[PDB]
């Protein structure tokens, strides 16, 4: 009803405010202090920048679209907003994958890790991640390689008052793979190996100091790291692949709901990747 | 031993009788300097590991710093440039000095050898001029009397005066029970004082070679030492939070600088050009500025991620540079 | 004028040299060979070699750098060894009945307690080498001074349920070795908070595989530090 | 033995000295600080034009 629209608007405003505040706080904390300038913190700030871009561009305009039920802006603006959304999502997820791989190299090969990760190498990795994200988003959308040959889709592409997402099978499959499924399997293997390392270290410590008093923590941390990423994004890409195949019809409302559930991962990310005592001290110093 | 106890009792009685009124009473009417706001004008970057010691050049522009990476870097403070970067034979370095003539730089540490580098050589950019050896402990601090003499303070509980050209100890000073951790020369260079781990600061006469006065003060070790600009008083830093000022003529403590919140140690002490401010580093990550005549804190210097290990005030009193364990040199004003 | 250009060129050259030096420095680890006198530190140092004493050895294409310092009970220079990979502690485990006045083993335990509780040496793991195992075995096996005479707690001591012995050993020598190890381990366990651990090893002059033990201990140290940094341990 | 005699002689050397009253010393330090406070860039804020680092 009328109250429902106001409630949805309030929820969207709270979500965008939380995302913007958290990401800008993380970026300011990393930039202001030279202590926080660390090789892994470059990946962290790349993730924060991607999440801030998404929460500033895709979230507000998408909320305006869902509340207004039509696209007031031009046809070029629809394509640009879609490109920015896809670019931000891909960059964020691939940066999560890169952080996972960095941790894999940190624990798995501690001696060689300090030598083959450097500031220049980190910058090259971040630039490569953003270029890969851009090619998946801007190149197909801007040159209209994602447009599908459907009657409803063709009608939607004509009228400038409607800005929805209708995509061909090939582009949707490739984008879903590159954005989520390759990072998913890479992060799964990485975190499985890291959990194995932590477990074997725990048994080694227990063997060394069994008589004296001195994997709950590892399991809890890996759950808080992987579950919040899997639970947020997995349903969206699952239903993406499902409706693209069209074998099981998916309503547009369900698609939008799962997409926004994926969107809130940008807000959830700083609460997972910025719990370090140095980051907490920096946040306390910055705010009161 | 009985005579020594009587002599010590007589010295203590004479010091107590000489104490008419404490410095706090006399400086009561002096207007406080008020709060002092100071910010990092320039940050010097390039050091690999923690920085221990630094020394401002006589030109008030060039400063030399030492780190555990084995690099002895000479910075141009005005332009934030690296004039020189001297490698070192031993990675572990705990001291450095810059000659008054601006031509020589001294270094030392756990290597038990005082290394002196000639910056005026043209065939080679930097090279070892002398390998001053003879100490049996780590060199805590080295200072330059002139271009041809140097005084060092080692862990052998002895301070020695060296001759650069000949290359051996001209005179040695003994009397400290514990390791000597700091050394500062009087402006006239005829006298100097060296703090020791024995909770005692001693005054030495360079020409005579014999100790003159000894001040007890606190009970913890002394890590920092610095004369008053007048050359007639000095202030000490301790592992205990107390920072104390002594007087040569009164031969006893005048005022003590301590605070209830501070429980950490002091690693570096220096005076302002006019002597009104006593800048003292701390084992805590931040530095402090004390009013010398009133023992009231004026300003707090913060912005170092680790403990402050070096500190100095330039000759013209324009800037203060503190080198912490964060491998960064910050120049304040 | 040209002074600014000359300074810029000098800074650029020095910065390139410092970048190369930083790569070389971060590629190499540092250890402190700190132990009591006449405890076999020279023998173990010579085994690993294959005012201060610095020896550099590499294993598995990983560069290790060791420093042995040589002068009183007070140690203010110990703050210079913060942020080292590990501290190697060699002790004459056979010297449970000797004068160093005071028992040598007790003096070594006091030194270990001082090092473990040092503020600056926090988050620094200690690799423990119980040197001179053969002499300890010869002493305990033969009829001689009992451990309980010098260490009262040995009478109530019992063999731990782990009971991991060598291929061939006696119950008495195993009890003595494990009691000596557990004294150090009990000193190490209480004060630690998971940042730094103590790695004990029973070594002798005949053994020459201590390079592998040091390499494995350093690998475990860095792995545990990385795991605790990310809060997975 | 011999160290005790050296320590006693050293204490005797330090004992024989003239000490001026703490009032005079405090007055001297205060006078020096008051006289030289006019040329202390740290104590008083130097103008940005005359500041070399700024
Ligand atoms: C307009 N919403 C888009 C539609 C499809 C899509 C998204 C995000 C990442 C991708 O790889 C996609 O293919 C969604 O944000």
């Amino acid at each position: 009803d009328e109250v429902w629209v106001v409630g949805m608007g309030i929820v969207m405003s709270l979500i965008v405010l939380a995302i913007v505040f958290g990401n800008v706080l993380v970026i300011t904390a990393i930039a202001k202090f030279e202590r926080l300038q660390t090789v892994t913190n470059y990946f962290i700030t790349s993730l924060a920048c991607a999440d801030l871009v998404m929460g500033l561009a895709v979230v507000p305009f998408g909320a305006a679209h869902i509340l207004t039920k039509t696209w007031t802006f031009g046809n070029f603006w629809c394509e640009f907003w879609t490109s920015i959304d896809v670019l931000c999502v891909t960059a964020s997820i691939e940066t999560l994958c890169v952080i996972a791989v960095d941790r894999y190299f940190a624990i798995t090969s501690p001696f060689k890790y300090q030598s083959l990760l450097t500031k220049n190498k980190a910058r090259v990795i971040i630039l490569m991640v953003w270029i890969v994200s851009g090619l998946t988003s801007f190149l197909p959308i801007q040159m209209h390689w994602y447009r599908a040959t459907h009657q409803e889709a063709i009608n939607c592409y004509a009228e400038e008052t409607c800005c929805d997402f209708f995509t061909n099978q090939a582009y949707a499959i490739a984008s879903s793979i590159v954005s989520f499924y390759v990072p998913l399997v890479i992060m799964v293997f990485v975190y499985s190996r890291v959990f194995q390392e932590a477990k074997r270290q725990l048994q080694k410590i227990d063997k060394s100091e069994g008589r004296f008093h001195v994997e709950h923590k590892a399991l809890k941390t890996l759950g808080i790291i992987m579950g919040t990423f899997t639970l947020c994004w997995l349903p969206f890409f699952i239903v993406n692949i499902v409706h693209v195949i069209q074998d099981n019809l998916i309503r547009k409302e369900v698609y939008i709901l799962l997409n926004w559930i994926g969107y809130v991962n940008s807000g959830f990310n700083p609460l997972i990747y910025c719990r370090s005592p140095d980051f907490r001290i920096a946040f306390q110093e910055l705010l009161c | 031993r009985q005579e020594a106890e009587q002599l010590k009792n007589q010295i203590r009685d004479a010091r107590k009788a000489c104490a008419d009124a404490t410095l706090s009473q006399i400086t009561n009417n002096i207007d406080p300097v008020g709060r002092i706001q100071m910010r990092t004008r320039r940050t010097l970057r390039g050091h690999l590991a923690k920085i221990y010691a630094m020394h401002w050049g006589t030109d008030s522009r060039l400063l030399v710093s030492a780190s555990q990476d084995g690099k002895l870097i000479i910075w141009d403070s005005y332009t934030t440039n690296k004039v020189h970067a001297i490698p070192l034979r031993s990675s572990w370095v705990m001291t450095c000095a810059y000659a008054p003539s601006g031509n020589y730089v001294a270094c030392g540490g756990l290597d038990n050898i005082c290394s002196i580098y000639n910056l005026k050589t043209r065939e080679g950019n930097v090279r070892v001029s002398r390998e001053l050896a003879g100490h049996t402990g780590y060199l805590s601090c080295c200072r330059f009397l002139d271009d041809n003499q140097i005084v060092t303070s080692s862990g052998d509980t002895t301070c020695a005066l060296w001759d650069i050209e000949t290359g051996q100890q001209t005179t040695t000073f003994t009397g400290h029970t514990g390791d000597v951790m700091s050394l500062s020369l009087a402006p006239d260079t005829r006298l100097f004082v060296s703090g020791a781990c024995d909770a005692s600061a001693k005054l030495w006469d360079v020409r005579e070679g014999m100790c003159r006065q000894t001040f007890t003060g606190h009970e913890s070790d002394i890590n920092a030492i610095c004369f008053f600009p007048n050359g007639n008083a000095f202030a000490t830093g301790s592992d205990d939070a107390t920072c104390r000022l002594f007087d040569l003529r009164a031969d006893q403590e005048l005022m003590t600088y301590s605070h209830d919140n501070i429980i950490c140690g002091i690693t570096s002490v220096s005076f302002s050009k006019s002597g009104r401010l006593l800048l003292a580093g701390y084992d805590d990550f931040n530095c402090n500025v004390w009013d010398a005549l009133k023992a009231d804190r004026a300003g707090v210097l913060a912005g170092h991620d680790n403990r402050v290990s070096c500190l100095g005030v330039t000759d013209d009193g324009m800037a203060v540079a503190t080198g912490s364990w964060d491998s960064f040199l910050k120049i304040w004003n | 004028r040209n002074e600014e250009k000359a300074q810029r060129e000098a800074n650029k050259k020095i910065e390139k040299q410092l970048q190369k030096d930083k790569q070389v420095y971060r590629a190499t680890h540092r250890l402190l060979l700190l132990g009591a006198g006449e405890s076999g530190k020279s023998t173990i140092v010579k085994q690993m070699r294959i005012g201060i004493f610095e020896t550099k050895f590499q294993v598995d294409k990983v560069n290790f750098h060791m420093f042995d310092v040589g002068r009183d009970e007070r140690r203010k220079w110990i703050q210079c060894f913060n942020d080292v990979t590990a501290i190697i502690f060699v002790v004459a485990s056979s010297s449970y009945n000797m004068v160093i006045q005071t028992n040598r083993l007790q003096e070594a335990l006091n030194l270990f307690k001082s090092i473990w509780n040092n503020r600056w040496l926090r988050t620094i793991s200690v690799i423990l080498f119980l040197n001179k195992q053969d002499l300890l075995a010869e002493k305990v096996l033969a009829g001689k001074s009992k451990i309980e005479d010098y260490f009262p707690e040995f009478a109530r001591y019992t063999t731990p349920e782990d009971a991991t012995p060598e291929p061939g050993e006696d119950p008495r020598v195993t009890r003595a070795k494990y009691f000596i190890r557990d004294e150090f381990l009990r000193i190490s366990t209480a004060s630690g908070d998971g940042r730094h651990y103590c790695y004990p090893h029973f070594t002798c002059a005949v053994d020459t595989e201590n390079i592998r033990r040091v390499f494995n201990d350093c690998r475990d140290i860095i792995q545990r530090m990385h795991l605790r940094q990310y809060e997975l341990l | 033995i011999a160290q005790a005699r050296k320590l006693v002689e050293q204490l005797k050397m330090e004992a024989n000295i003239d000490r001026i009253k703490v009032s005079k010393a405090a007055a001297d330090l205060m006078a020096y600080c008051e006289a030289h406070a006019k040329e202390d860039p740290l104590l008083t804020p130097v103008p940005a034009s005359e500041n070399p680092f700024r």
